[PDB]
RNA sequence: UUAAUUGGAUUCAACGCCGGGAACCUCACCGGGGGCGACGGCAGGAUGAAGGCCAGGCUGAAGGUCUUGCCGGACGCGCCGAG
């Protein structure tokens, strides 16, 4: 009777906007929602040699990509379920919903 | 145990044997001689006094005297 | 087949319905030349309009279609010349037998000339 | 040049010395190996008499 | 003074199945036989058996340097590629269990000349 | 057939089984998280993919 | 030194460097065997071009080539430009 929502994006602000929209949807209805839980960030780190050839001193680049995550639990209410089913997320945010 | 002797599965009789002192020495010499008779790669390496188990020889294994230019 | 093989005369109508009735059918049909290629076609009945020209010597690979004429329907006509036979249906070479299967809008004249040949000599 | 012969053909009767592949229809012809039927395209180990 | 490999004569080795023989070779050869022969080795073995039967009276030349010497190969002569030529090998009974390439050296023995310019610090 | 003498063997491991999807080079291929890029090509397209040099 | 031991880099700023820990591949070297000329035209070509194959020789192994005959139907490096 509860739904679990997982959010992930490479931009923090869009994630915050989507979470706030879900929070307000839950607020405008009588329904209990466990707050957005922040899960640990994913860091993808790649270290590469800079020069194309092998002459000279060795210097390195450290490229990094960060992926943020959030977790939200809400109880399945059809009046509130339709609203979150129709909210539109930006193209740089991934959302997945499941019933437990 | 059979896996503790120093010459298991003998080349001639096929048994598991342990050898000491002169018999051990002559058995090892016989093994090397067998390798040499059939002109195998390891036999040639034994004859020339060169490393047998695939080592590099450009840098190490140097035993001699410097040659001038 | 070959002019030195007296079968019958050279009717003008046979030539008219054998040569001038393929150009209107070449653009709406299929063409299969070659004596060896057509031999399997006639043997299995694949061919539909067999126009046998009298241009192939000797009587070695040509003495197979007349002996097979009584074995199947094989509606066949004769061609006087070969030089334009390939041009009429095919490519600019010398043709010996241009077999067309299921021509387009080439039924009345071909059927009439086939009946004429049936009543002429078989 | 031209290779179409060895088939016993007379004035009105046509019969083929070389049979056709049982996997295929008539018209296809085997070789004259004599040991076995070459079959031209399929091959057969039959010890032709 | 006769030949015995594990207490077995040559004739007893001849009348053995491939699986039976593999229990007497070292671990590497036993594993190689247990995985079967490559097609090239199959063709080479066919030629060898044909030669044993009394046919194929021609030199046996091969590229298969990784073929394992078997008891039924004893008595023949095989020409193994060494990179640029086929060298003759006369199989002896004591060669059982070894690779063919062990009898065809690929490099020439080294006889050093006088060190050239740049061989020492003071020669540069 | 004559065309069979131009086709390569379909290898599944070794340096010859992986090529850069951008330049086709063998060798220094980055295999992390499914990328298939040379160390040369990855430097000049990293910002487009969203990577940054924070430190 | 070798059939070949592929090549670049020589003070700091060449020498566990070319992300270079190469069994095949990588490969650029050595021995040997095969394959490739859009598009224009020249010889040629359904009376069949170009092309493909059962078995068996040559061969490390091979319709790669030859022996032995069976296939397929419209293009054609045997020739010149060009790619
Ligand atoms: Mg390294
Ligand atoms: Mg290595
Ligand atoms: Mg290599
Ligand atoms: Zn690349």
């Amino acid at each position: 009777q509860k739904a679990r929502i997982k959010l992930a994006s490479t931009n923090v602000r869009s994630l915050e906007e989507v979470a706030n929209q879900i929070k307000q949807i839950a607020e405008r209805t009588g329904v209990r929602m466990s707050g957005p839980i922040p899960l640990p960030t994913k860091r993808i780190r790649i270290v590469t040699r800079k020069s194309p050839d092998g002459e000279g001193s060795a210097t390195f680049d450290r490229w990094e990509l960060r992926i943020h995550k959030r977790l939200i639990d809400i109880e399945a209410d059809e009046r509130a379920m339709r609203q979150i089913m129709r909210i539109r997320v930006p193209e740089d945010v991934t959302i997945e919903i499941e019933l437990i | 145990p059979r896996w503790a002797v120093n010459r298991p599965k003998d080349y001639e009789t096929g048994r598991d044997l342990h050898l000491i002192t002169a018999k051990l020495d002559m058995a090892i010499r016989e093994d090397i001689m067998r390798l040499r008779r059939i002109r195998a790669y390891r036999g040639i390496r034994h004859e020339l006094g060169l490393p047998v188990r695939g080592q590099r020889t450009r840098s190490n294994f140097r035993r001699g005297q410097t040659v001038g230019v | 087949a070959k002019p030195s093989y007296v079968k019958f005369e050279v009717p003008k109508e046979l030539a008219e319905k054998a040569l001038q009735a393929v150009e209107i059918a070449r653009d709406t049909g299929k063409i299969r030349k070659g004596t060896n290629e057509t031999t399997k076609a006639v043997e299995r009945g694949q061919a539909k309009l067999v126009i046998i020209a009298e241009d192939v010597d000797p009587e070695e690979i040509v003495a197979h279609l007349p002996p097979l004429c009584e074995e199947k329907e094989i509606p066949y006509i004769y061609v006087p010349s070969k030089k334009e036979l390939g041009a009429a249906a095919g490519i600019e070479v010398a043709a010996a037998s241009v077999a067309i299967i299921e021509p387009g809008k080439a039924r009345d004249l071909v059927e009439e000339i086939a009946m004429k040949v049936r009543e002429l000599m078989k | 040049g031209q290779k179409w012969k060895l088939y016993i053909v007379k004035d009105g009767k046509v019969i083929r010395k070389n049979k056709f592949c049982p996997r295929c229809g008539p018209g296809v012809f085997m070789a004259d190996h004599g040991d076995r039927w070459a079959c031209g395209r399929c091959g057969y180990t039959e010890w032709k008499k | 003074k006769e030949f015995r490999y594990r207490g077995y004569t040559l004739e007893q080795l001849m009348n053995m199945s491939l699986e039976e023989l593999a229990k007497l070779l070292p671990a590497r050869q036993r594993r190689s036989l247990k995985r079967g022969l490559t097609p090239e080795q199959k063709k080479l073995l066919r030629k060898i058996r044909l030669a044993k039967k009394g046919k194929y009276n021609k030199p046996i030349r091969t590229h298969c340097r990784d073929m394992i010497v078997l008891p039924e190969m004893v008595g023949l002569t095989i020409y193994v590629h060494n990179g640029k030529e086929f060298v003759p090998v006369e199989i002896k009974p004591e060669m059982i269990g070894h690779y063919l390439g062990e009898f065809a050296p690929t490099r020439k023995r080294v006889q050093h000349g006088a060190p050239g310019i740049g061989a020492t610090r003071s020669s540069m | 057939a004559k065309a069979d003498y131009n086709k390569r063997k379909p290898r599944k491991f070794g340096k010859g089984a992986r090529r850069c999807i951008r330049c086709g080079q063998y060798g220094p291929i980055i295999r992390i998280h499914g990328l298939m890029l040379c160390r040369h090509c990855f430097r000049e397209v990293a910002p487009k993919l969203g990577f940054r040099k924070y430190e």
